[PDB]
């Protein structure tokens, strides 16, 4: 199901001629314009305030992923504590980009938001664990880089938002 | 309790090192017939040695396996034939039990090779559904269902480790009309407002849907509707892993996978 | 559309077997329950006085 | 691991190799008591006489004889008795205009033998310019053969170049 991101390990330039590489080298395999999303970015001292496919949101420090609210159902919610746990500090860096799908699948890249940020990179599956045969796909695409780290032995389950972790620990690496 | 192959392979094996050793020594009787060139005969020498060789390490390994038997031999079954001559005609019994395995094997591998028929032609109930769905549900890690809302036609559905559900509604007797979905896209249940088709999925069962629909056209027996069906899930269970793909590196396309002949491999190719 | 393509194609089906008599004929078999849009049909080779040409 | 017999045996290489009948025989005879050695009528004869001596090489023949029926084979003034073996004159007879027929002389079974030599090459192909076009087309052709067989691949290739003279 929704597999687990990878973080940028390929940085030896510029993000912005990175992100063209990235493409060009998309283009060159293969695939088709998806569209375009956002990957939406907020803590509050914990919880990662996010939206993605579609209108619905999740924002958890840690919890298994309570999320079954919409943006404006959860956002409604925030502001009513306004004392409670508004925690709003400093905007955390957000991503964004396109999305191109070979076959089956979806790939996501991301950029900087105030400049100093990362540009990770998403990706996902149709099936329900399937760990192996995506690897091939980015294998194929670029150098070493994907090391996946499931929660195996667990059947979390199917990656629900789980990579929040993995994006707040690319967020703090800073 | 399969170890009565390894202990036929053991009888074989000290047998074979016997007549190995009896022929090493009756050859030793003799030198060369007629060499004229060389005294080559070293190498059948050093051939027969190697033999020897392999015979003691044949030995040697066959310890290693075959560890060691059961108490209670006969596990007490043939105490009438260990019992006393009054009730004993008993070696009847051991024979009639040798002949029917041997007409067993003998009949099993005469319809075998019977499959090559030369029958140039062929001329001149709703109880049977029911009991092979039975039949065919008594086998494990794949469960079947059925309502039939549509009316006397049968419709069904089977389930597998992951919820890539299969719909198969087919007549009374063989597999035809079948449909795959994946991961509860179908939703078939009271889809819309029952039970519904829709034959349809999101552009990446519908090769499995092909390959499926080849096999129903190909699996279609002239008789013998359970043979029909039990090959028909055998086919379908083949695909619980599609981790796989042979001839080929499993990254040429989306999936892998066509066995009809019980062996998968890379699709595409065939 | 749906309902003049199956009428068309039963037409040609139909057709054949007039238009190619001395040439092996062709049965005809359609589903039994067929849906609003979607639809099956099964057509065998069915070589004449053979029954062992099902290939 | 039993290396002593064996070095010990191979010590004996010389043709003082006698004794092992006086060692092995008796042991021999106590265990195994087998009258069936060699009592049946049996005389070795290795050769008498082998030698064609009636025709040209087989494998030619046979091999040329499954041919098509398109070709027609013959032989010419024998001057090939013993080692060419071969002089034959063959004529396309096809939905196409024919030509001069080749000499056809092969050497032994390697086959390094491009055997039509085109005795009357000169008038004779130049007596048209279709044709002689033609034998230029044949001989471009025929080089790029890497070991031709004169049996199948010459007359093949020669037959296919004059099939497709007509452009």
């Amino acid at each position: 199901v929704t597999c687990v991101s990878q973080m940028p390990v390929a940085e030896g330039k510029s993000v912005q001629q990175t992100v063209e590489l990235l493409t060009r080298k998309l283009e060159m395999l293969g695939a088709e314009k998806q569209g375009t999303f956002c990957v939406d970015c907020e803590t509050y001292h914990g919880k990662l305030m996010y939206v993605m496919h579609y209108p619905l949101s999740c924002f958890a420090l840690f919890e298994n992923g309570p999320c079954l609210i919409a943006d404006t159902n959860f956002d409604v919610l925030m502001v009513k504590l306004k004392g409670f746990f508004q925690s709003a500090k400093a905007s955390k860096i957000e991503t964004r980009g396109t999305r191109y799908q070979y076959c089956d699948f979806l790939v996501k890249v991301g950029t900087v938001t105030m400049g100093p940020s990362a540009r990770g990179i998403s990706v996902e599956v149709e099936y329900g664990d399937c760990w192996s045969l995506l690897l091939e796909f980015l294998q194929s695409f670029l150098g070493s880089h994907t090391p996946g780290a499931p929660a195996v032995f667990g059947n979390a389950v199917y990656g629900p938002a789980d990579t929040m972790v993995q994006y707040m620990e690319l967020f703090n690496k800073i | 309790s399969v170890n009565l192959e390894a202990f036929s392979q053991a009888i074989s094996a000290i047998q074979a090192l016997r007549s190995s050793v009896s022929r090493v020594f009756d050859c030793l009787k003799d030198g060369m017939r007629n060499k004229e060139t060389l005294e080559g005969r070293e190498k059948a020498f050093i051939a027969h040695f190697q033999d020897n060789l392999h015979s003691v390490n044949r030995d040697l390994n066959e310890l290693e396996r075959l560890s060691n038997l059961v108490g209670k031999p006969s596990e007490n079954h043939p105490l009438h034939n260990s019992g006393l001559l009054s009730l004993d005609p008993y070696s009847q019994l051991l024979q009639a039990y040798k002949w029917s395995n041997k007409l067993q094997y003998h009949a099993g591998l005469a319809s075998g090779l019977l499959n090559q028929q030369s029958l140039k032609r062929s001329a001149n109930p709703q109880y049977v559904d029911d009991v092979i769905s039975r039949i065919d549900r008594m086998f494990p890690e794949m469960s079947i269902h059925l309502s039939r809302p549509n009316g006397t036609s049968a419709m069904l559905l089977v389930t597998l480790g992951k919820v890539l559900k299969v719909i198969v509604v087919m007549r009374s007797l063989f597999i035809d009309r079948t449909i795959v979905k994946g991961y509860n896209e179908n939703v078939y249940t009271e889809d819309g407002k029952l039970d519904i088709w829709s034959k349809s999925n999101y552009q990446v069962f519908q090769k499995v849907t092909d390959h499926a629909t080849t096999a129903l056209l190909h699996y279609q027996l002239p008789q013998m509707p359970d043979v029909v069906v039990r090959s028909f899930m055998t086919w379908l269970r083949s695909y619980i892993k599609l981790f796989q793909a042979p001839c080929q590196r499993c990254g040429k396309f989306l999936q892998d996978g066509l066995p009809p002949t019980w062996r998968d491999f890379r699709t595409l190719e065939a | 559309a749906k309902h003049i393509f199956l009428r068309s194609r039963a037409a040609a089906t139909i057709d054949s077997l007039a238009s190619r008599i001395e040439d092996p004929q062709i049965q005809a078999h359609w589903s039994n329950i067929n849906d609003v849009y979607e639809s099956s049909v099964k057509v065998l080779i069915t070589s004449q006085g053979y029954e062992q040409i099902c290939k | 691991q039993p290396l002593l017999d064996a070095v010990l045996a191979n010590i004996r290489s010389p043709v003082f190799n006698h004794s092992l009948y006086r060692t092995f025989v008796p042991a021999m005879t106590a265990i195994h008591g087998p009258p069936i050695t060699a009592p049946v009528v049996c005389t070795r004869k290795r050769r008498l006489e082998d030698d064609e001596r009636q025709s040209i090489p087989s494998v030619l023949q046979g091999e040329v004889a499954r041919l098509d029926p398109k070709f027609l084979v013959n032989l010419d003034p024998s001057h090939c008795s013993n080692n060419g073996t071969v002089h034959l004159i063959c004529k396309l007879d096809d939905k196409d205009l024919p030509s001069v027929p080749p000499l056809e002389l092969s050497v032994p079974a390697d086959y390094p033998a491009q055997s039509p030599l085109w005795i009357d090459r000169q008038w004779q192909y130049d007596a048209n310019p279709f044709l002689q076009s033609v034998h230029r087309c044949m001989t471009s052709r025929l080089l790029q053969l890497p070991d031709k067989h004169s049996v199948t691949a010459l007359l093949n290739t020669w037959a296919q170049s004059v099939h497709q003279a007509c452009l």
